[PDB]
């Protein structure tokens, strides 16, 4: 199996990209846990609105 | 380590405009949403006649 | 019909309804959902959202 | 912490792992720019 | 009976990590994910 | 299975540029020579439980013999500096050793790549040319000069300030070897990452002048001896992988190219089985301002520079 | 053997209840302690 | 990701053993350290594009900073070979080097892995012992004798002499590191071999004065400096690995060992991540006699040369 040591990276790059797009962003998903600590359910128009 | 750089950066620069497309979509859509002013039916279509 | 009908229709079929109910009790599993439901939502924008709870 | 707060063995992280390794496998096997 | 004897006690090992409800408030991160990709392979030999 | 000579190997440089080059899983024989203080490098070198041998040569007498099958040639003979001499005794010295070098090489195997080390190696590399002109073996694709050390600078201090990973971080650099002349495309660098005004400035002046500050941090001890041995291990074993037929092969080599008006010209070369193969064409356009001002402001000086060598080189004996 | 178990058991703040522990059970030349784990640990559904 | 801290990294053996050890995939962070002349070695090393950081430390004032946090501590220090000096003189200039080098290792970090470098280190090795047990934080299982470069170059004579591929050819070496004691297992070298008598003579004794060789072949140079450097990197990189958590780090060391009655004595070991783990010890059952009246000579000497450093390492102040 010479083909392990290939998809492994792959996954490593997406993470750092999904990490960097992340933190800078980190409010959205802060405010957004906040709010989905609020109230308990949740939808994709409160996605759209709470995107802000 | 044996592993030299990978995909691109330049398909990182697709998904980013892909992202930022997407979210500048999201906010204007989230703003200028609502505004209806009045539906009025034209059931007087002048063209068809006069 | 509004937007509120359609999607208290959709939660009726595609939930079940249960007695003894507990949520979550380590938040961390949250920023899971939450994580992917704003990827799918930004990056793949022809595909649903399930709500997440 | 010494890894001690994680969640192993749960529901949604075993299917987006097989969701990734199928998907990793579909554009492996089917590469015979892009990809540098 | 080990009431009374005040053991070594160990620390808690299950304690659940968890986010304030209401309290509005950046909570950090490190900066990172903390996956380490698996590469692991010797140089080639000599005499090639 | 190549074979590789490296000529000057007793003293500052050429101690740990042929413990690495020992080391190496393509090379496989190697001649050590120096005119004094080679036997001892030798014997120490022996011991090391690597496939590649080791022999060795002392004195022009034996030079003759050392140079039999050769592939590659290296030449990082040449005193190091010293206190209370000047830029012009040290060109002579080191122009002499190598014009005796090169015209050994000319004599005994024209087929072999030749890199030059000695300093200042702008005025040194024409020299070389010349002196292989005069015997009718001038080669210009199997004659280069070893300007890694550059590159390496320029990929340690971005990565060490733009903080990325020093593995993916190559810079390009082209002009010469020698203070000014070095210029960084800091705008073609990658992985993709933006650069300030202030930033690209001090990263110039700070890969300009990093050899500088290296020996004024020795104390007057001698110049770079191991990032000199890095460099030159690096491109040797990028020559020897050219020789395996290995189809990218892509260094940052000081080479008799036509891309300006000068002969001679530092850049992003492409190296084959029979030496030079390509020059990169993408690295000469699409720079800024910065970069062209300070490329119009470097070729005066290299032409000087190379003007100086090819005259010192015709001088009559 | 099961002192230790025991030990270790109640060494931790926040370990299964236990139940007993009985030596030679029914005959056997063995031993075994009863630990119920807690109805929190069951109502999550997945371990730590 | 290890911290490493070479003490006298800016003699004959140290620069190239810090460049060796710059260039390994493991080593993060780099603390050289010498009396004098390790401002350059710093600014040589700070230009390699490899993320291994590299500070330097000057005087024994900064010693207390050098050893923060620092997992491998490698001891090269100690004078070379000078004319008109005896065994005496050097014995007590280089144990009292490394006398106030391991005082300052068990005020700072004292539980570091401790290499010895310094010859003869068959009576530098028991000083460094007595000094870590003056100050109650001696660990016999984290303080090793380098005396690779015997397994070296019986490795290089046993693969020259019978004509093996070089990179399968082990020779197990025991004793210690300071001539007639280093006995070679030539009937337990792998791959299987057969062998005469006089060649076994003539290896032996090749291997026992290969380093008399290498210094008179010098001329009066020094030592070996790429072979030792060459050999203590090599311990360095397999402690280091140690310390990663690979469970087959199978090395030569001088160690404290109860095999014998000697209390130090060279063979293989097998370390682990908290130092030593294990002891091979089938290497002295299955000797033949030849083996077997080596062993009885060498443990003589090697017990007057361990008495020897007790002997120094106790003396009043």
């Amino acid at each position: 199996l010479s083909n392990g040591f290939f998809r492994s990276n792959t996954r490593s790059e997406s993470y750092q990209y999904l990490s960097n797009l992340f933190i800078s962003n980190g409010t959205l998903l802060d405010r957004m846990t906040k709010t989905l600590l609020k109230k308990r359910w949740l939808f994709s128009d409160e996605m759209k609105i709470g995107f802000m | 380590p044996m592993e030299t750089q990978i995909i691109s950066d330049d398909t990182w620069k697709l998904v980013d405009e892909i992202w930022d497309k997407k979210v500048e979509e999201i906010k204007a859509e989230a703003v200028i949403q609502i505004e209806e002013e009045k539906k009025k039916p034209q059931i007087l279509m002048a063209t068809h006649f006069f | 019909i509004d937007t509120n009908t359609i999607r208290s229709a959709l939660h009726r079929q595609t939930w079940d309804l249960r007695s003894q109910v507990r949520s979550v009790q380590d938040h961390g599993i949250l920023f899971y959902q939450i994580g992917r439901a704003v990827a799918q939502n930004v990056l793949i924008s022809n595909c649903p959202i399930d709500p997440i709870s | 912490p010494d890894e001690k707060n994680r969640i192993t063995s749960y529901g949604f992280v075993e299917n987006d792992s097989d969701l990734v390794h199928g998907l990793l496998e579909v554009q492996g096997a089917l590469v015979g720019t892009l990809l540098f | 009976k080990m009431k009374d004897l005040s053991p070594l006690m160990f620390e808690d090992f299950v304690k659940p990590f968890q986010i304030n409800p209401d309290d509005e408030e950046l909570l950090p991160h490190k900066d990172r994910v903390s996956y380490q990709p698996v590469d692991l392979r010797a140089a080639p030999l000599h005499r090639s | 299975s190549y074979k590789v000579a490296v000529l000057g190997a007793a003293g500052g440089i050429g101690q740990p540029l042929s413990l690495l080059i020992k080391m190496s899983p393509l090379v496989s024989t190697l001649h050590l020579y120096d005119i004094a203080n080679v036997k001892g490098v030798a014997a120490d070198l022996s011991h090391c439980n690597t496939p590649s041998q080791v022999r060795d040569f002392t004195g022009p007498s034996e030079l003759a013999d050392c140079l039999k099958d050769v592939n590659v040639v290296v030449i990082p003979a040449g005193v190091p500096r010293k206190p209370g001499m000047t830029r012009d005794d040290l060109f002579n010295i080191n122009a002499n050793i190598v014009k005796t070098l090169v015209e050994a090489v000319a004599e005994n195997c024209p087929n072999a790549f030749i890199h030059i080390i000695s300093n200042p190696v702008n005025s040194t590399v024409p020299i070389a040319a010349e002196v292989l002109k005069k015997k009718g073996v001038y080669d210009p694709k199997k004659l280069f000069g070893v300007t890694t050390l550059d590159v390496v600078r320029a990929n340690t201090f971005v990565s060490q300030k733009k903080n990325l990973k020093l593995i993916d971080v190559d810079v390009p650099v082209i002009g010469g070897h020698a203070g000014i002349t070095i210029l960084p495309l800091l705008s073609k660098t990658k992985p993709s990452v933006n650069f300030t005004d202030e930033e690209i400035q001090e990263l110039t002046v700070r890969i300009q002048n990093a050899g500088t500050e290296v020996v004024d941090a020795k104390a007057g001890a001698g110049s770079a001896t191991l990032s000199m041995a890095y460099a030159a291990a690096r491109f040797v074993e990028s020559s020897l992988r050219a020789l395996d037929g290995d189809g990218d092969v892509y260094e940052c080599s000081f080479v008799e190219s036509t891309l300006t008006d000068l002969p001679f010209f530092a850049s992003r070369v492409k190296i084959g089985k029979n030496g030079l193969e390509a020059v990169i064409e993408s690295d000469l356009q699409g720079l800024t301002e910065y970069e062209q001002k300070a490329l119009e402001a470097l070729k005066v000086e290299l032409k000087a520079s190379i003007d100086k060598g090819v005259a010192f080189a015709n001088k009559p004996a | 053997h099961e002192a230790g178990h025991i030990v270790l058991a109640h060494l931790f703040p926040r370990f299964d209840w236990h139940a007993f522990s009985q030596l030679l059970p029914g005959g056997k030349e063995t031993a075994v302690s009863v630990f119920y784990p807690r109805e929190d640990m069951v109502d999550q559904g997945y371990t730590t």
